[PDB]
DNA sequence: ATCAAAACTGTGCCGCAGTCGGCCGACCTGAGGGTCGCCGGGGTCTGCGGGGGGACCCTCTGGAAAGTGAAGGATAAGTGACGAGCGGAGACGGGATGGCGAACAGACACAAACACACAAGAGGTGAATGTTAGGACTGTTGCAGAT
DNA sequence: ATCTGCAACAGTCCTAACATTCACCTCTTGTGTGTTTGTGTCTGTTCGCCATCCCGTCTCCGCTCGTCACTTATCCTTCACTTTCCAGAGGGTCCCCCCGCAGACCCCGGCGACCCTCAGGTCGGCCGACTGCGGCACAGTTTTGAT
């Protein structure tokens, strides 16, 4: 059957439906071998408490849905509605986190 | 006894006048007496004693002090100046460096003479733009001068061209803002450069303060600081009734006198010319109303007893209600102004009790103030009755301020009642024509006597002086006018100075300092409204009195409503307690 | 479990659930959103001394009062917050110190 | 433990974009947050790791992780205290 | 003596002036504490809880909830705008975000 | 008669198109429009508004009338704008 | 001598120069001590200032207006354009924090 | 009137720039910045290792807390030379007296 | 009789900050309970280290500008150019400072 | 692809606040020398929980293929901001005139810390006791996409 | 206007996550009485800020206007994105092992708090006072705007 949608209604569908819901986005054992790497760089036998890992997740994934908010707010002003690396670079210029 | 020490140090450091190129004696030791004017004056004859003044400052420089000419307005001070300029050029034969400094606001003024009277001797001036000045600069740093005329502000804003000279003679005017010592410009001439001879000019003593101390014991002196750093305050001590300033200090008032002998020159208006007829001072007493009253007496408990230094305020309550433009917004807030709103404060009840008979009987009226708020409501009334008027403040640009004379000195000038302000003018004002100067606040010196009256006091006031010093009933304007009145005519002691530190009648300095002594003692003897006293107080003569009496009758026929507006109610409740 | 001495740790919890019985009769609460109270309490409570400490040594005193707590509530929480707040600290001190 | 950064799959980026709101996306985001995650965690982890080293432990806890996001600026609460 | 009277009880409240006490001694903030200022505070305290609870249990009133969630206490504080201003740097745990979709990303009305 | 103060050029808008250009210039703007200078108004009193509603509260609690120096280096402080340069 | 006007663009250019070039304050202390004393009138009536408070406030205020210009001339080129205009103010102060 | 001592960090500024760059002045309100810089990082390392000795439940301010606050605070290179340098003197101040 | 009261603590370690006034304002800034003796050597010495590099960037500063005195836009230009310097003092508006020259590519017309 | 017209930029000189070096006053704070509670640190034990390995199962990622719809470049009408000129005008110095508030020095009763006694309130456990959200399992309408 | 496909409700269903007692342990907070020092109260001095006006001297802000470089609306093309489907695979869950290790006691010296002197490093006004430096003045490049 022919019966695709159109981009935009299932664009939208997953806005509703990620912003209904609650729990966590990012696989837990793929971000935890992230986080042990990256720890790995600073001390050599580290051991991680589970409720550490997770905060570790929560802060995270907070962080990146701020940032894709306002990357979506700086989407909008420069007349787009695609998030490009310029206005990530953006936000995150005129937030502080980099320059 | 400190007056031979004083003596003992100008004997001391006398020499330093004479070699850097008693006081019977510093004034009386060296002589020259030549009645006949320098021979290139030019453009009137000299009175005698303008020769008199003159001869005392030719010896005052051959003294080689610092002296100064203190005598009253409209007495000649330019002339004397410039003749002593023209002496001291020809006959003596130094050619300057002369330095000049005036207000701005007479600055044409002394050109105009040093062009009548003196043009023999180049006269450069100091004003208008930095293209102008930088010509003058040129000109200047040659050498090709003989008098610099300059104003209060170019001695700062030309410092470095005023101190690479080394000056001569300096002859300053208008000494009464040369008086502060922590004035900048003080400090600019004073950390100048060591300039040799320099003169005060004023026509007021000390004022406002403490006896003359820090204007001519300071700047016109340098010595006086050392003999003085410690010893101020214990010539000073002068500073309850009988005792202390009346019994034994008036050998401590004489010794001010004593001490101010050889320094000074304040002959009298009332001697030579004495044009100036008379000065009918009276005053008249205000109240308050049902606002002013226990309505704002409520006020002083609930705000002190809201605005900080409510001293100042207090002046508002007293000149004229809705002047904080809050109380408006309850009493009219309908933003219309009629009969019995303005109306309100009782001098202005007093104001057209009054007015409206000197606009029959033809007298023409000055009216100062302080406050130019109060002057625009008062403005604002004086366009609801609608009689005729003008008004001169801080904000007339200065052309409208030389023009304006003209609008009033007409023979037709209808407009009356020629508002203006305490401030406002400058010894400009210049205006014979009126014959009423009433005064509405009381400032904090005797400088509004001794301007506002000599606005109408000049040479030609050909009435009687009629002066209607406004105060109101056991307001803060009593204690403006009780302290400034009294503890302010401490030149009482000076102006009884004036005549035996003039030409000196050797009786002034006992008996008639005794016979002001007596205006001294009857302090607590002064100390302590009716159509009748106040109309005839205003009244001069019996067609007058006719006319007084049948206006009462035009206003008696008539049913008045009564005076002014009662004690409105819910609103003297909303305006106290409940602002916060 | 053979003795060992489980460590006491406090918190506010017994207390936030109390003021949940007074504001809703009806209603529990769950273990998470408990310890999320908690660590509001904790972040309140640090920020309001915090502020009370600076003032002291601001103003060379030594002493933590009501008016330094007072103080920190008006710089630190908004509005009609910060009216509430200073409302309900000066009853509940009026109620200490007069009765009892 | 090579490249685990890759780890964080393309459908997961755009699922936290959805929450964000995001409507339609590059295809160069990828890397990018990538790169910007690495850099929050990195910094995240420092500090923690350097609350562990001054305690004399070896072992990453709850409250060595809410400190170091606390003294960065991000509060969390729920993992204690 | 007396039987015992908390000072909780005194003052009419619900949180450990006590436990708020010794926290403001023994915390290091200042030398000297006040009887007054852990009254204060705990005043302080308890009506910032009550009003966060009852946000909450209003959220959970309108999503036929009777167990307070996370979720919830995300949603009373993002949308009370004081509470929002107050922990506007803070990451309630287990919150998702605000149901908001901006107002350019909707279909066109007209096709 | 203009006896109310409705007529006088109010205290905010005395903050200059001028000088707001010049705050502009250095910032590093080229090319401004004409509605920035309500809204670079309506942004310094919102933020001079949260500055002295701390000062005042600093100085209340100090028991004096006398806004001082240290007291709004203590007020941008606790909003995060550190000034170095008065605060000894 | 008169047909000698620059190309629209370069006294811009000159004026970003200089200002960046010196360092003096750019707002005038009169009208700013006014604004300064009418919004602290809105709180407490009768305050009193410091000429150095005033100074400090200036200080703070016009390195702030610097830099939310910096930012909304990064928000304004981003958007492919010269002119500023409000909808980045608006946009700089909604990313950066301190609107919403 | 009795007048008061204001102290601050003036002349330890001033010996540093004289060690640094021996023919250099500086102004006085520069002065104030340089003062009022010192009071500031003063400040942060302090509060960071008083925040250190409540989070370990211990009582002592020690030099294992500014060296972990002084981690902490300063990036990367200044960190590390900042370290390095607390370090030295710590030792040439317990070995010499 | 005192043995020799000399040897302030600044001078065994050979740093150039008060050791003594460093001790002094840790231990009555109430910051903890008790402040060992080594801990203000070794903090002085830190803020040593960081007003010599300050003011050895604005040393050369003040030599480019061809003027022998740091006035505070030399503090700003090095500050704001070290980038550790200014991640440290991000936050910080150096009075009387001014800003960088900065001017953006697309501005400055060329083309 | 050359010249008029302004705009910085060196030099240089000349007064001017303003660093700065002593001067000693003149302290008030730091160093040293003793005493002694007390806290931190070395050392043992021991549950405990985090690393790791493995089995299994299935939802969720990778990858490709088709359509298509926004991104971007080119174009042009429109207007709004910029450079410049000119004439009022308000900042900016300086003044007058009191008046008050804040910083700075002694005396002192509220008040907060100390330190014991003791009981009762608050954690840790547990154990039914419900119970309440969660999880498949289906009925049933509201939005979407060619009809 | 009608198939159709996720998505919100309607009513059971294990289970697990809270909420009541419970006795209970313990540590922790009132209660109450010596006690001492931090905070306030008033008296005097000084100096900087406030409510009002003045009086000049200017750079500088406001208004007009000509002119054009920009912003924005339209259109066309095209490629980078979404949607769908479908094969596979690692993530999730359970469970088992298995030692490193965090934390709790225990005991004992170093060490920092407190105190008491007492000499001198630091502030700090004066006292010039030297000079580094802004503000005019004069030549000389150095870009821009026409051409
Ligand atoms: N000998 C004289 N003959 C005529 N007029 C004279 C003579 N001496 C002085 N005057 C008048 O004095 C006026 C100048 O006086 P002025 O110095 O202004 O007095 P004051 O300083 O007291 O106001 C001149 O206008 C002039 O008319």
């Amino acid at each position: 059957k022919p019966h695709r949608y159109r981009p935009g209604t299932v664009a939208l569908r997953e806005i509703r439906r990620y912003q209904k819901s609650t729990e966590l986005l990012i696989r837990k054992l793929p971000f935890q071998r992230l986080v042990r790497e990256i720890a790995q760089d600073f001390k050599t036998d580290l051991r991680f408490q589970s409720s550490a890992v997770m905060a570790l997740q929560e802060a995270s994934e907070a962080y990146l849905v701020a940032l894709f908010e306002d990357t979506n707010l700086a989407a909008i002003h420069a007349k787009r509605v695609t998030i490009m690396p310029k206005d990530i670079q953006l936000a995150r210029r005129i937030r502080g986190e980099r320059a | 006894l400190l007056d031979q020490t004083k003596d003992t140090r100008i004997t001391h450091l006398l020499r330093q006048t004479n070699a850097f190129l008693d006081y019977y004696n510093v004034a009386h030791r060296i002589k020259e007496d030549i009645k006949k004017q320098p021979s290139i004056l030019v453009g009137g004859t000299l009175k005698d004693y303008q020769i008199k003044g003159l001869q005392w400052m030719v010896s005052l420089f051959n003294n080689h002090l610092n002296g100064i000419l203190a005598d009253e307005m409209g007495l000649g001070k330019t002339i004397q100046t410039i003749s002593l300029l023209t002496y001291l050029y020809e006959m003596k034969n130094i050619r300057g460096p002369y330095l000049v400094i005036v207000p701005l606001s007479t600055l044409s003024n002394w050109s105009s003479e040093f062009a009548k009277w003196a043009p023999t001797l180049r006269t450069i001036s100091f004003k208008g733009s930095p293209n102008e000045r930088k010509a003058k600069q040129a000109k200047i740093r040659a050498g090709e001068f003989d008098v610099v005329l300059t104003t209060f502000e170019y001695i700062i804003k030309e410092r470095a061209l005023l101190s690479k000279v080394k000056w001569v003679h300096m002859i300053i005017d208008e000494g009464h803002r040369m008086k502060n010592a922590q004035s900048k410009l003080s400090l600019t001439l004073n950390t100048h450069y060591h300039a040799d001879y320099r003169l005060i000019l004023t026509g007021t003593p000390l004022q406002n303060n403490l006896p003359e101390l820090w204007a001519l014991l300071n700047f016109v002196l340098p010595k006086i600081f050392n003999s003085v750093k410690s010893f101020d305050e214990w010539f000073n001590t002068p500073f309850d009734k009988i005792e202390l300033s009346e019994e034994e200090t008036l050998l401590v008032i004489r010794r001010l006198h004593k001490v101010l002998r050889p320094f000074l020159l304040r002959r009298l208006k009332k001697d030579v010319e004495k044009e100036l007829p008379d000065k009918v001072e009276k005053v008249v007493k205000c109240k308050m109303s049902a606002l002013q009253q226990i309505m704002y007496q409520q006020m002083l408990k609930y705000r002190r007893l809201g605005f900080n230094n409510q001293i100042m305020q207090l002046k508002k309550i007293c000149n004229h209600p809705f002047v904080f433009e809050e109380v408006e917004d309850q009493i009219n807030p309908t933003r219309e102004t009629n009969d019995d709103i303005w109306r309100v404060a009782g001098k202005f009840e007093l104001l057209d009790r009054i007015l409206p008979k000197l606009k029959a009987t033809g007298h023409r009226v000055l009216i100062f103030f302080q406050m130019t708020q109060i002057m625009d409501i008062m403005e604002d009334f004086l366009r609801y009755i609608n009689i005729k008027y003008l008004r001169l403040d801080g904000h007339t640009k200065s052309d409208e301020r030389s023009e304006l004379l003209r609008l009033f000195n007409a023979p037709d000038s209808e407009y009356l009642c020629f508002i203006l302000s305490t401030r406002a003018g400058g010894l400009g004002l210049n205006l014979q024509t009126a014959d009423t100067v009433i005064i509405f606040d009381t400032d904090w010196n005797p400088h509004q006597d001794l301007q506002a009256q000599d606005r109408a006091h000049r040479i030609g006031q050909k009435n009687e002086v009629r002066i209607l010093r406004l105060i109101t009933t056991n307001s803060v304007e009593e204690v403006i006018l009780e302290r400034a009145y009294k503890k302010l005519d401490i030149d009482g002691k000076v102006i009884q100075a004036g005549k035996f530190d003039n030409k000196s009648t050797s009786e002034e300095q006992e008996a008639l300092l005794r016979s002001l002594l007596d205006a001294e003692e009857e302090r607590r003897k002064k100390r302590e409204l009716k159509d009748s006293e106040i109309n005839e107080i205003l009244a001069r003569n019996d067609e007058e009195m006719a006319v007084l009496t049948r206006m009462d009758e035009d206003r008696s026929k008539k049913e008045e409503k009564s005076r002014l507006l009662e004690k409105k109610r819910e609103e003297s409740e909303s305006a106290a307690v409940y602002n916060g | 479990g053979k003795k060992r001495r489980k460590t006491r740790k406090e918190s506010y919890a017994i207390y936030v659930y109390k003021v949940l019985k007074q504001v809703h009769p009806d209603t529990g609460i769950s273990s998470k959103a408990m310890s999320i109270m908690n660590s509001f309490v904790n972040d309140v409570f640090e920020r309001i001394a915090g502020e009370a400490s600076r003032l002291a040594h601001y103003n060379k005193r030594s002493t933590i009062t009501s008016r330094e707590i007072q103080t920190a509530v008006r710089l630190l929480l908004p509005g009609e917050l910060a009216k509430h707040a200073v409302s309900e600290g000066t009853k509940a001190v009026t109620k200490y110190t007069s009765a009892k | 433990l090579r490249d685990n950064i890759q780890g964080i799959t393309k459908p997961a980026i755009r699922r936290l974009a959805r929450r964000g709101g995001v409507k339609r996306i590059s295809g160069l985001i990828y890397e990018e947050t990538r790169g910007v995650l690495k850099v929050f965690l990195e910094n995240v982890i420092r500090d923690a790791v350097t609350y562990t080293e001054h305690a004399k432990r070896k072992t990453v806890t709850a409250m060595d992780v809410v400190y170091a996001l606390k003294r960065q600026g991000r509060t969390l609460y729920g993992f204690g205290g | 003596r007396a039987k015992a009277k908390t000072r909780s009880s005194r003052a009419g409240l619900q949180f450990p002036v006590g436990r708020v006490h010794r926290l403001l001694r023994k915390g290091n903030y200042a030398e000297r504490v006040g009887a007054g200022a852990p009254v204060y505070l705990a005043a302080v305290l308890e009506y910032l809880t009550a009003e966060i609870l009852e946000l909450a249990g209003n959220a959970a009133r309108d999503n036929k909830k009777t167990r307070i969630i996370p979720r919830h206490l995300q949603l009373a504080v993002r949308n009370d705008e004081e509470l929002n201003k107050l922990l506007g740097r803070v990451t309630i745990a287990q919150g998702g975000v605000l149901p908001n979709i901006q107002s350019v990303l909707l279909p066109k009305k007209t096709e």
